[PDB]
RNA sequence: CGGGACCGAGGACCGCGCUCUGCAAGGAUGCUGGCGUAAUGGUCACCAGCGACCCGUCUUGAAACACGGACCAAGGAGUCAAGGUUUUGCGCGAGUGUUUGGGUGUAAAACCCGCACGCGUAAUGAAAGUGAACGUAGGUGAGAGCUUCGGCGCAUCAUCGAC
RNA sequence: UAACUGAACGUGGGCGAAUGUCGACACUAGUGGGCCAUUUUUGGUAAGCAGAACUGGCGAUGCGGGAUGAACCGAA
């Protein structure tokens, strides 16, 4: 973050209850600033108000968790690309499952690891291999 | 029993005021509530008087008898005059026995 | 009441798989090739096996 | 250290009292028009 | 060496009762031979002592007797008891372990029946048209301190 | 029995295919490379004392909690990372068809109802996993081996 | 296709099967010999091979140190009363508790009886005092069981209300 | 909100990585500032060493091997 001018597109954003939120503390501004702890963290947003919004956090004393609800101006938070990557899948299979139960054919729906890799065939024309010693010879010279 | 316990089985292995002369008898004042109040009629004409066989007769009621000296007011009462002699009475007591058609006599 | 080892014991050989007597008599295990005869190896592959 | 469970839905407690209290009748005239 | 649980519930009644037991082994062949869950319930609620077991009242079987609920029958593995706060009793078919004697008497002066969980079992071995009902658990001293 | 038939004729045209593209790939002057193995069988061979919470947990999620336990497992990288966090116990590696077919034979036990039940008939496997069309010995040891849906 | 070792669990039939008059197919039978007794087996004493520090207690994280032990027989150390608390069995149940006492008796037993009283059925406040239904004893989400298959919904839990 | 323009909550209708496979009470405990070691880290000493974090072992534990044995290896 720079010195100075706070961009605007910050007070542009609107949050509603249920949201996604990052905690990222602008040094700059004093007014609502939430504790040393409880920054860079994610929560829920569950209350929203005219300049700030309450986030649920959850916090770790001893061998239990606590909830702590956090009072933060729009300054501090920022939207949580945690459940992007769930919404736009969560979109992409409902499309693609009312296109795929129109045309008849089943489909995997479900995100697969990475499996290893099948058979392929690699030519030799024009990519001739090189022959390599355990040391470069332009080194031993 | 001796034979049943655990010994035997580890055998081998071992504000506010005072109140100076305080008389509890002045503060005698036990509370009958209005939904046990049609317990202390006998049995057979308490079923009478539910059943609607007695229509020109009214029950009276001594809570000092049965040994009450307040009738307090939890609960409902059907729609049968009682008189009810009673040393103290709550107000809704006293509410409720009339709009149940009866009347609270106070005594002492 | 005795778990029997189908490898040796035949019988349960034939009672899970039926077709091991098919497989035994028709000689699966031991199916020559296809016939024709084998192209060379090519030369660029035997140079660049013995390149130093 | 297990995750605690979660309340199906949260207490109105938390919010403010002007959006609660619109909420409140919201869910009265909600609860007459089901009842209706 | 491999790197890897009883029960937590009654199997039997530790009650040393003969007509209980006779009651354990009813209900045994009825939750093995049959597929209703009542049965097994029933059995399990048997097996239970008697503070897993508080009393019923009758205000509480007429509470639950409204709402298309009145023909039904009611079964309470308890003691079934009478309540002077509840001035006139509904008719109602009540099978019990037990009755206390006024209220036998306030249910068969009303014109209901009382039953026995042998005579439940003959009359309806699966539990059909049933309201199974149990008492305030929590209702203790010794729990209003836990 | 017909199942059969067509999974021995299966097991000889796949292995024919993959000489006979190599061959081609040789004789047409390139290099043919293999299809990465999707199965691999895991065999945990060191004992269970002195061991990390964080290997114990993953040797638990193999079903490895005894030396000398063997499991057949899919290969993808998902897997291959745990199976590199506890490799100073198990050593791993890609099963023939004489193998996987030998170990379902000799020591083939179901989890039936919990229980440790041999596989001495076929109606076990048609009753445990004839929904997913696995109906005996066959179909077990063809699923195995070609890494099938189920 | 041979050579060897260890094992024979179960006890009418059922089942899966095959090479289908039968079988190596859900666990050993058939033939034969000697002996019919200390022969097998067992107990004790001793030799042989291998293994094997003296028991308590204390210490601390432990060992050592320290302490006790000549041997034998008998005796020898978490008991009873009162008051709480949780759980198990039982009787009665909005009540419950005969046994202070009285009556009676085959006489310290058993049987019977009741007034009072204790605890419970109402709480709260220092006290004066006041004292628990707006509603099928409320609404919402669960919830076993039941259902005419529309729903009713015990216990209990979360929440919003009422006195 | 200029606006059924939004905000929640309901009414009705339609439809998701791998691998493996419990919760709440009641009552009663013993131990809760011990030893050793790997790894990481902070201070030092002439050399020793002193501390912290995680993990494993021991105290509570037999067996095979280190000729022998609290801390080694295998294995419970």
């Amino acid at each position: 973050r720079k010195h100075g001018q706070i961009p605007l597109s910050t007070y542009l954003r609107t949050y509603r209850v249920g949201d996604i939120v990052d905690i990222k503390v602008n040094g700059a501004v004093q007014k609502g600033m939430p504790h040393k702890f409880y920054h860079g963290k994610t929560g829920v947003v569950y209350n929203v108000t005219k300049s700030a919004v309450g986030v649920i956090v959850y916090k770790r004393v001893k061998h239990r968790y606590i909830e702590k609800r956090i009072n933060v101006r729009i300054e501090h938070v920022k939207p949580s690309r945690s459940r992007e990557d769930f919404l736009r899948r969560v979109k992409e299979n409902a499309e693609l499952k009312k296109k795929a139960k129109a045309e008849g054919v089943p489909v995997q729906l479900k995100r697969q690891p990475a499996m290893p890799r099948e058979a392929h065939t690699v030519s030799i024309a024009d990519n001739k291999p090189v022959t390599l010693a355990p040391v470069a010879y332009e080194t031993t010279i | 029993p001796t034979r049943f316990s655990k010994t035997r089985k580890h055998r081998g292995h071992v504000v506010g005021m005072r109140h100076f002369h305080l008389l509890r008898n002045h503060y005698w004042r036990p509370s009958i509530n209005i939904d046990k109040l049609w317990s202390l009629v006998p049995s057979d004409v308490r079923e009478q008087y539910l059943s609607g066989q007695k229509k020109d007769t009214a029950p009276v009621i001594d809570l000092l008898s049965h040994g009450y000296a307040k009738l307090l007011g939890k609960g409902r009462l059907p729609e049968i005059p009682v008189v009810v002699r009673a040393r103290y009475v709550s107000a809704e007591a006293e509410r409720k026995v009339k709009e149940a058609g009866g009347v609270v006599e106070l005594v002492a | 009441v005795q778990k029997k080892n189908p490898l040796r014991n035949k019988q349960i050989m034939l009672r899970l798989n039926p077709y091991a007597s098919t497989f035994a008599k028709e000689k699966l295990g031991e199916v020559k090739a296809e016939e024709g005869k084998p192209p060379k190896v090519p030369a660029s592959f035997k140079e660049l096996l013995h390149e130093a | 250290i297990k995750k605690p469970k979660t309340q199906r839905y949260p207490s109105l407690k938390g919010t403010d009292p002007k959006f609660r209290r619109n909420h409140r009748h919201a869910l009265h005239g909600t609860a007459k028009a089901l009842k209706e | 060496g491999i790197d890897l649980v009883r029960s937590s519930h009654r199997k039997a009644p530790k009650s040393d009762n003969v007509y209980l037991k006779l009651l354990v082994k009813l209900y045994r062949f009825l939750a093995r031979r049959t597929e209703a869950p009542f049965n097994k319930v029933v059995l399990r609620r048997l097996f239970m002592s008697r503070i897993n077991r508080p009393p019923v009242s009758l205000s509480r079987i007429a509470r639950n007797l409204k709402n298309g609920n009145e023909k039904k029958t009611v079964v309470v593995v308890a003691t079934v008891t009478d309540d002077n706060r509840l001035l006139q009793v509904p008719k109602m078919e009540v099978a019990a372990l037990r009755f206390t004697a006024k209220a036998r008497a306030r249910i068969e002066a009303a014109g209901g029946r009382t039953l026995t969980l042998d005579q439940l079992a003959l009359e309806k071995p699966t539990g059909a048209n049933t309201l199974l009902l149990r008492g305030p658990k929590n209702a203790r001293e010794a729990v209003k301190h836990f | 029995f017909k199942r059969a038939e067509k999974y021995v004729k299966e097991y000889r045209e796949q292995e024919r295919e993959k000489i006979r593209l190599a061959r081609i790939a040789k004789q047409q002057g390139s290099f043919h490379i293999p299809a990465e193995a999707k199965l691999v069988f895991v065999i945990r061979i060191k004992g269970i004392n002195k061991i990390p919470p964080k290997p114990r947990k993953i040797l638990q999620l193999l079903r490895l909690r005894q030396i000398n336990n063997g499991v057949f497992v899919k290969v993808t990288k998902a897997t291959a990372e745990m199976i590199k966090i506890v490799e100073p116990w198990v050593a791993y590696g890609y099963p023939n068809l004489k193998s996987v077919r030998e170990l379902i034979y000799k020591r083939g036990y179901g989890k039936v109802n919990g229980q440790r039940i041999p596989l001495t008939d076929n109606a076990i496997i048609e009753e445990n996993l004839g929904k997913y069309g696995i109906i005996c010995i066959e179909d077990l040891i063809h699923e195995i081996f070609t890494v099938g849906p189920n």
